[PDB]
């Protein structure tokens, strides 16, 4: 009965990129998710599986919490069946998803003097991403009939792209630090319970 | 609004240390590419100290200037070709008159 | 092609990825056996200037396509290259430049 620990999760320092977001498994523990509804500080909390404010005393095998940083405007893309560039190649929340989203805004952490690019995406990919999946390699994607060689070049670009973060930016293209919270049920006995 | 480069081809055997002159009275930015014979130029020095993304070859991109008279001292090891650098100042955003090392 | 010595000329070249905010794409000439000529570059905000030539190219990343006119092609005979600029450093993302190749003659 030990609190589960979501000051790791929510208040790290230095959340992972959104092409290689970070992936902490969370089990064997009580949780508290009375301290995250109310907190009133998350611009954005749509849980789309069990009902937000009724999961506090529901049981799950394993919460699989996913830490990124998008845009403001891409936070709309956290959800299951959605489009752009970040559902495509970067981060894709399956059509079955059981769970919540959490995105604070995070002008005040991750936005420098002259911009932050620190925090890349996977702006070009061969194929969407399959639920789930994580493709931190760098391969030159190839947009033309020229073989790459491995050689970055024109028709052979570099897949990923910068964030360019600024504390005064408009309000979409500010940083939304996000946490999706993937509950999963199997046939194990539960070790998430509140 | 010249970039005057001096060599004017200079060659004298493989696996030695040659000197480019870019004589241009500018601010910054200027940049180096190279062109072998029947090819696309490509970018070797941006910011004239930098290295883009390669230059694999020698290794020796070299950029020591903004005095102006700018210099890339580098080897020469199975990579002939002719080199070139350009101006950044957006209205002419020249380039030179470059040379080959045959 | 071999087009005529006052007929329009046309290029394109396909570009993906954005504009974000650095982004060059400039067209360069380049005579037969002679050196390096420039023509052009359009910023990634919407700054497009030239040289004494009155081209008239313009680049749309929807659609993703960059596209180099002209008026009058009296005898030039060059060799015309896509290049795409990055000089403005972005962290991880190094300024860079990367040339197509492209051929065109007068009569
Ligand atoms: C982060 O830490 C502060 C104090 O250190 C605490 O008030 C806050 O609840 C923590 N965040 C979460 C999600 O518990």
């Amino acid at each position: 009965t030990n609190l589960c620990p979501f000051g790791e999760v929510f208040n790290a320092t230095r959340f992972a990129s959104v092409y290689a977001w970070n992936r902490k498994r969370i089990s064997n523990c009580v949780a508290d998710y009375s301290v995250l509804y109310n907190s009133a500080s998350f611009s954005t909390f749509k849980c789309y599986g069990v009902s937000p404010t009724k999961l506090n005393d529901l049981c799950f095998t394993n919460v699989y919490a996913d830490s990124f940083v998008i845009r403001g405007d891409e936070v709309r893309q956290i959800a299951p069946g959605q489009t752009g560039k970040i559902a495509d190649y970067n981060y894709k929340l399956p059509d079955d998803f059981t769970g919540c989203v959490i995105a604070w805004n995070s002008n005040n952490l991750d936005s420098k003097v002259g911009g932050n690019y620190n925090y890349l995406y996977r702006l070009f990919r061969k194929s969407n991403l399959k639920p789930f999946e994580r493709d931190i390699s760098t391969e030159i994607y190839q947009a033309g009939s020229t073989p790459c060689n491995g050689v970055e070049g024109f028709n052979c670009y570099f897949p990923l792209q910068s964030y360019g973060f600024q504390p005064t930016n408009g309000v979409g293209y500010q940083p939304y630090r996000v946490v999706v919270l993937s509950f999963e049920l199997l046939h194990a006995p539960a070790t998430v319970c509140g | 609004i010249v970039l005057t480069q001096s060599p004017a081809t200079l060659s004298l055997s493989p696996g030695e240390r040659a000197t480019l002159s870019c004589r241009a009275s500018v601010s910054s930015y200027l940049a180096w590419y190279q062109q072998k014979p029947g090819q696309a130029p490509r970018l070797l020095i941006y910011d004239a100290s930098n290295r883009a993304t390669g230059i694999p070859a020698r290794f020796s991109g070299s950029g020591s200037g903004t005095d102006f008279t700018l210099t890339i001292s580098s080897l020469e090891p199975e990579d002939f070709a002719v080199y070139y650098c350009q101006q950044r100042s957006n209205w002419p955003l020249t380039f030179g008159g470059g040379t080959k090392v045959e | 092609g071999l087009l005529k010595p006052s007929e329009t000329l046309s290029l394109t070249c396909a570009v993906y990825g954005g504009s974000f905010s650095g982004y060059y794409w400039s067209w360069i000439r380049q005579p037969p056996g002679k050196g390096l000529e420039w023509i052009g570059e359009v910023n990634h905000s919407g700054s497009t200037n030239y040289n004494p030539s009155l081209k008239s190219r313009v680049t749309i990343s929807v659609d993703t396509s960059k596209n180099q006119l002209s008026l009058k092609l009296n005898s030039d005979t060059a060799v015309y290259y896509c290049a795409r600029g990055n000089t403005m450093v972005r962290g991880v993302i190094i300024p860079f430049e990367y040339w197509d190749k492209g051929t065109l003659v007068t009569v």
